[PDB]
RNA sequence: CUUAAUUGCGAUAACGAACGAGACCUUAACCUACUAAAUAGUGGUGCUAGCAUUUGCUGGUUAUCCACUUCUUAGAGGGACUAUCGGUUUCAAGCCGAUGGAAGUUUGAGGCAAUAACAGGUCUGUGAUGCCCUUAGACGUUCUGGGCCGCACGCGCGCUACACUGACGGAGCCAGCGAGUCUAACCUUGGCCGAGAGGUCUUGGUAAUCUUGUGAAACUCCGUCGUGCUGGGGAUAGAGCAUUGUAAUUAUUGCUCUUCAACGAGGAAUUCCUAGUAAGCGCAAGUCAUCAGCUUGCGUUGAUUACGUCCCUGCCCUUUGUACACA
């Protein structure tokens, strides 16, 4: 089967200061 | 001592905080983003690229 | 707008404060003992062909 | 509004005696030689398209290309 | 000479054979042609005034012929271009669905198409007739 | 650039300090030689671990070398 | 004897065999192209080569993906990687060797499955490499 | 669904350990799998804790009447030891004294907070060989981090260990640098 | 001229362009003559393209930038202004559009006069400047080969759309007598009205 | 079309009910230049008032505008549906109206001075000169005058 | 010297080492190969629809048969090593070409990440929180209503543009990335009412099956308006119909008609950028009861130019000076 990645793009910081850096976690099913 | 609060953000609360802030209503988990990454890897959500 | 020519031999180096201007050693076909360095704004490299407007008064390291 | 309303039979001769000596004329060239505007003559140049002394080239859209008979 | 509508390409087949249902007499238009716009995302009407749909119909019969059923939705998704939303960006607006509804109730009003089992509109045996009728006559005219 | 690390080379010198008899004089012929005699945990490392043993023997005919 | 034709997201599964004669693109034959400008682009897999006797062709090509241009390359490569693939285990070789020679002296992405693919978007930026205008 | 499902495999798998280093910590918890440090006080007074909340596992979580080489076990191994009271100077070297000759490559322990109320002590205690980093760390480390709540200024540990890649016990057999042959 | 069709409609007005006098897709491609020594090997012409849309890997490296036809490289030097960057098919339609306009005046075959219209086009010498910081001392250097093609194939659009802004005449309707002007060395064009001007700094700075 | 001849047929610009309507531009777009009628409006009125809009109001006559000047002075009669016109449901007589003339603002300041006549906040703001419609008057429309 | 790099050649009072970089890991490509399927895609048959009609054109056949692994997808793996040969090396380390070519900027793009820092941001994420302040006319929690958006004004990320490579109008019709409903209302085909907004009616779909070929847009083919601020422009502004929601007033949002403001390519400045890049285009997902001119991504279309230097702005390594060590 084709696998579908589950992606949750959330910004890396709790507050709203820094550079606007994001990061995508994956869930890889099969 | 209560009035209609059916939908919206006052409706949904964080599982770990009841924090109405930062909700992520994706995949039926319902936690805020401040909150999630702390409890991230233990769900099988990892980082590859 | 007059006439004359020369053309390329082999690259040596860059100049200009910004490193844009390049000058390099090239040669004239007829009477082949002809050679002196010369800067050209555009891109050159081994065996291209020059274009000027005067015959011979060369430039040197652009400060 | 500036020049060329719809009428001018005043020097209507240039309809045909236009196309040679500068081989090329086409769609906007209509407004070139101190003549017209472009809304009552945009459709003009198939009067001689169907008969005369001129030569076909193109069938684009937004365009035109034509020189006289050779 | 071995002819299919799927052997003559885009508006060759539709912007000329609309002459034929241009030519089928029965006016069949519910009283709003010259006075509509074909979709929500449009600022001025079609331009063939007493027409534009004597020619729109064929595009319906165009896509329906070639493969199986299409429907109400799948033909709002074509004529909906980029909308001048105002001073906001463009979008894929959705084309009209009501003119695309007696696009069919006035389409069998000459009988060319049928309806579909899977939910839709499948090309009819009489539909296969006429479009293979119309395409076999246009080529022996010009090259 | 194009310049291999020390684990590419310090291995490549430890090959032929006692294994002067062996090897070939080029890459394809030779690269299933390198899946052969180390516990290389990378298809791509021994891939390039032959790209450096290239010239150790390509200029075996132009002078033995360092160490 | 079958192949693919790939420029981008558009992959033209290229049927070829000694078949029927048509020049199809998902739909209708060479009839229905309609760039009508770049119409001449799929016109270089069989013109510096034999011009015809292809009533025994399988020139079905379905370009599902890409775009109008994405898929024009996809079918001339679909033909390339499938016409040259006819004379590979079906018919003589020294005309495959001697007209894929005529391809590559003019090669325009024929049997070259194009290595060039898009780049992901990097956050904090308009598209992939561009960024937001710097504020001070 | 299936997406909203395999998440719920894990997001149920998650809140558990929120409920585990809260209730079974003093009773010596290591990790769900139930990995543990101490293991009687998890059962209870022959029955006091075994079922005190399996009976609450249901009447909260929709059920019915009837259905030292790890850091997360070592970052609380002796997190008690601090809030009970010892020197934070030698106690920390004890744990990296401990695991290191347990055939283990590398270990590292930090304590962050107010030793004395200032811009706050952050001293660090290492020992051994700690690969970091690339992919070979996900394989070879364990690190835990537990907030320590003492009466004047919260502090916090960040323990790290590493598996001896030689006696690996699973997966890769050594560092991906590995080189060796015979003379 | 090999007159044959196969089982699909081939108007043979097409199987004619190349197993004949193999010309352009519609123009005599062989009397293709360069009018200058400034730019040979640096304008590509011959071999030809049928369509000026070879989407090849020609800017991958440094100086493969010009081994595709000058027909091609000027395709690209036009489609810009943001509104039409990208969008290559609005360009190559017009090049094979007005390539016809060139075989009109004194027929002279369009692409013969194209490289005749890189005679007077880019610069003979511009004058780069010296570091300093001040009066902008620019000591003159003569031109290199590829920037009397490249910035000649750019000094043909640097201000060539300024005669299409809120005015009437179409884009393609232009270049033939900019073409001949660059082939004739005129008084009114851009590409020669501004190389002479790129050398109002001409024989002053040596 | 083609050669249409004519010497003085066309009374270009010709006053369509107190509007200067110049002739060189087509009639459907010449009444853009008329109040209360826009690009769409003169496509309906000039289409069911049965005059082929391939042409110019300048050329036409004093006649074929005459029945445009009525089929929209009261479009409620012959084949003009009930939303192509400014003032539906009038708002005081129900009788559907349209505002055309040097009168659009003489009706677009009829109510822009009636809830400006009864203490409605939705008028107060274009009275004070600000963008009424819940728009951020902070960053934009600052000069405007 | 050289490299993206304390990357290496070399030189050497160093020698041999470990961390960092690298290796490692994810992804976008190619395999005509083994391993593969009405959930994928293609021929083909008991046969069925239409043009020409000595057999092809184009299909149709949701519990009608037969085939295939080329496409797709992806299990196991293969393959790029700068391989080979030139140009320049010095002795090399290597850098600029060329052919092979699926693949030449580390193959492209990323994930990780040393030793140390800094009163940097978050108590407005945490049932993380020391200590204080507070704890019954409460700063706790709630109910009602308003406010964060309020405009002589400056500024920052932006969207719609100034129009003839354009706008309007048929129309050809091309993606890829992706999400979706049990104590329930999520993804809506397909009907049908509608001017559209929307209504209504079923229906498929817990999802390679249905929505979905998300029949996207730029686009583009065919027409149209001939350069005013004119329709370019859609701002302000009036009137009417809907959709969410106890609740849309200070327009949530949409569709229709009238309105039609600058703006005529933007000063001093300033940003981003080297290849499927810039840029244009629209699409999903997050947000979401609702609402994009936002965000994270995505593919369609695809250039110019350099494949270089310190001139500016900055950073790193040496040398040097110091009365600084709070540096
Ligand atoms: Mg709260
Ligand atoms: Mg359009
Ligand atoms: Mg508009
Ligand atoms: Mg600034
Ligand atoms: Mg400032
Ligand atoms: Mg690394
Ligand atoms: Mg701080
Ligand atoms: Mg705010
Ligand atoms: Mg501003
Ligand atoms: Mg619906
Ligand atoms: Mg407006
Ligand atoms: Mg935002
Ligand atoms: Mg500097
Ligand atoms: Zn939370």
């Amino acid at each position: 089967l084709p696998t579908k990645v589950l992606k949750i793009s959330t910004r890396k910081t709790p507050n709203g200061e820094g550079s606007k850096t994001w990061e995508t976690y994956e869930m890889r099913i099969h | 001592f209560s009035h209609p609060r059916r939908y919206g953000k006052g409706s949904r609360q964080c599982r770990v905080c009841s924090s109405h802030t930062g909700l992520i209503r994706k995949y039926g988990l319902n936690i805020c983003r401040q909150c999630f990454r702390e409890k991230a890897n233990d769900i099988g959500f990892n980082k590859f690229r | 707008t007059p006439v004359t020519l020369a053309k390329v031999i082999k690259v040596l180096g860059r100049t200009g404060s910004r490193g844009g201007v390049t000058q390099v050693r090239v040669e004239f076909l007829e009477d082949t003992s002809r050679t002196i360095v010369r800067n050209v704004k555009g891109p050159v490299r081994e065996n291209d062909i020059l274009v000027l407007m005067e015959s011979e008064r060369e430039a040197r390291r652009l400060r | 509004a500036q020049h060329a309303v719809i009428l001018d039979q005043e020097k209507y001769d240039r309809i045909l005696k236009e196309v040679p000596t500068y081989r090329y004329v086409s769609v906007s060239v209509l407004v070139d030689r101190l003549k017209i505007g472009g809304s009552l003559a945009r459709i003009a140049l198939r009067h001689l398209e169907k008969e005369g002394i001129i030569k076909p080239i193109s069938k684009h859209s937004k365009q035109a290309i034509y020189t006289r008979a050779t | 000479p071995g002819v299919s509508v799927r052997d003559v390409a885009a508006q060759d087949f539709i912007n000329a054979y609309a002459s034929f249902l241009q030519r089928q007499g029965k006016l069949e238009v519910p009283g709003y042609v010259d006075i509509v716009k074909t979709s929500s995302g449009n600022e001025m009407p079609p331009q063939d005034a007493e027409g534009w749909f004597y020619k729109r119909a064929a595009s319906v019969a165009r896509h329906i012929y070639m493969r199986k059923q299409v429907g109400v939705g799948k033909l709002n998704k074509l004529y909906g271009g980029a909308k001048s939303r105002g001073v906001r960006p463009y979008k894929h607006i959705d084309a009209s669905g009501s003119i695309n509804r007696k696009v069919l109730q006035a389409l069998e009003k000459i009988g060319i198409v049928e309806i579909s089992p899977k939910g839709g509109r499948r090309i009819s045996e009489n539909g296969q007739r006429d479009l293979d009728r119309i395409a076999a006559q246009t080529l022996e005219e010009d090259e | 650039g194009r310049v291999r690390t020390k684990t590419v080379k310090r291995a490549s010198k430890a090959l032929i300090e006692r294994y002067y008899p062996k090897l070939t004089l080029d890459f394809q012929t030779n690269k299933r030689l390198c899946d052969e005699i180390a516990t290389i945990q990378s298809k791509r490392l021994r891939n390039k671990i032959a790209g450096y043993t290239t010239h150790l023997m390509k200029r075996i005919q132009k002078g033995p070398v360092r160490g | 004897v079958q192949t693919f034709g790939k420029k981008k997201s558009a992959t033209a599964v290229a049927h070829v065999k000694a078949g029927k004669g048509l020049i199809k693109v998902n739909g209708s034959p060479i009839t229905l192209v309609e760039p009508e400008i770049l119409r001449f682009k799929v016109y270089e897999p069989l013109l510096l080569v034999g011009l015809d006797k292809f009533s025994n062709i399988d020139i079905r090509v379905r370009v599902t993906g890409g775009g109008h241009v994405s898929q024009v390359y996809a079918i001339r490569q679909a033909i390339a990687k499938g016409l040259v693939a006819y004379h590979q285990k079906y018919v003589d070789e020294q005309s495959k060797n001697e007209l894929k020679k005529a391809f590559t002296s003019y090669d325009r992405t024929l049997l070259i499955a194009d290595s060039r693919r898009p780049e992901p978007k990097k956050f904090g930026g308009k598209g992939a490499r561009s960024r937001f205008q710097k504020s001070y | 669904s299936k997406k909203r499902k395999l998440v719920a495999d894990g997001v149920f798998y998650a809140e558990l350990n929120e409920f585990f280093t809260r209730e079974l910590a003093e009773e010596g918890y290591s990790g769900v799998e139930i990995r543990a440090t101490r293991t009687q006080d998890v059962l209870g007074e022959n029955g006091r804790r075994i079922n005190e909340l399996t009976l609450l596992v249901q009447k909260r979580f929709k059920y019915a009447p009837g259905t030292g080489l790890s850091a997360v076990a070592q970052a609380e191994s002796m997190k008690f030891k601090l809030l009970n009271g010892l020197a934070i100077r030698r106690a920390a070297y004890g744990v990296v004294r401990y695991v290191m000759e347990s055939g283990a490559k590398g270990c590292e322990v930090v304590v962050s907070g107010k030793l004395r109320a200032a811009r706050a002590k952050a001293m660090k205690f290492a020992d051994g060989f700690l690969i970091h980093s690339g992919q070979p760390v996900n394989d070879f480390i364990d690190t835990a981090t537990r907030h320590v709540l003492m009466r004047q200024g919260v502090l916090g540990i960040k323990v790290k260990i590493m598996r001896d890649p030689a006696k690996s016990r699973t997966g890769p057999k050594a560092l991906p640098d590995a080189v060796t042959i015979i003379e | 001229f090999t007159p044959v069709v196969l089982a699909t409609p081939i108007p043979e007005e097409v199987q004619q362009a190349q197993t004949e006098i193999k010309l352009f897709n519609k123009w005599s491609f062989e009397e293709v003559e360069v009018k200058d020594a400034s730019l040979v090997d640096y304008v590509q012409v011959r071999q030809p393209i049928f369509v000026a849309h070879t989407a090849g890997r020609y800017a991958n490296k440094r100086f493969r930038k010009a081994q595709c036809p000058i027909i091609e490289r000027l395709t690209n030097s036009l489609m810009m202004n943001g509104r039409n960057n990208g969008k290559k098919l609005k360009a190559v339609r017009i090049i094979k559009h007005t390539l016809d306009i060139i075989n009109v005046l004194t027929d002279q075959n369009p692409i013969q006069v194209v490289v005749d219209a890189i005679t007077n086009t880019g610069p003979r010498e511009d004058t780069t400047r010296v570091g300093g910081g001040g009066a902008a001392r620019r000591q003159a250097v003569d031109v290199s080969p590829l920037r009397r093609v490249n910035q000649a194939i750019a000094l043909l659009t640097i201000g060539a759309r300024e005669a299409a802004f809120r005015n009437i005449k179409t884009i393609a309707e232009t270049l033939a007598e900019e073409l001949i002007n660059a082939a004739k060395g005129s008084s009114t064009s851009y590409a020669i009205k501004k190389k002479d001007e790129l050398e109002r700094v001409a024989k002053s700075n040596r | 079309s083609l050669v249409v001849q004519e010497q003085g047929s066309f009374q270009h610009i010709l006053r369509l009910l107190n509007t200067n309507v110049d002739g060189n531009i087509k009639i459907v777009y010449a009444l853009t230049t008329i109040k209360g009628v826009g690009r769409r409006y003169s496509n309906l009125v000039c289409k069911k008032a049965d005059v082929d809009l391939h042409k110019r109001a300048g050329e036409l006559t004093q006649e074929e505008l005459e029945r445009i000047v009525q089929i929209m002075q009261n479009p409620t009669h012959y084949k003009i549906p009930a939303w192509f016109l400014n003032r539906q449901n009038d708002i005081t007589d129900g009788k559907d109206y349209h505002t055309l003339a040097n009168n659009v603002e003489s009706k677009l300041r009829d109510d822009l001075e009636r809830l400006k006549k009864i203490r409605a906040h939705r008028g107060i703001r274009h009275f004070w000169g600000l963008r009424v419609r819940g728009q951020h008057t902070k960053t934009t429309g600052r000069r405007r005058a």
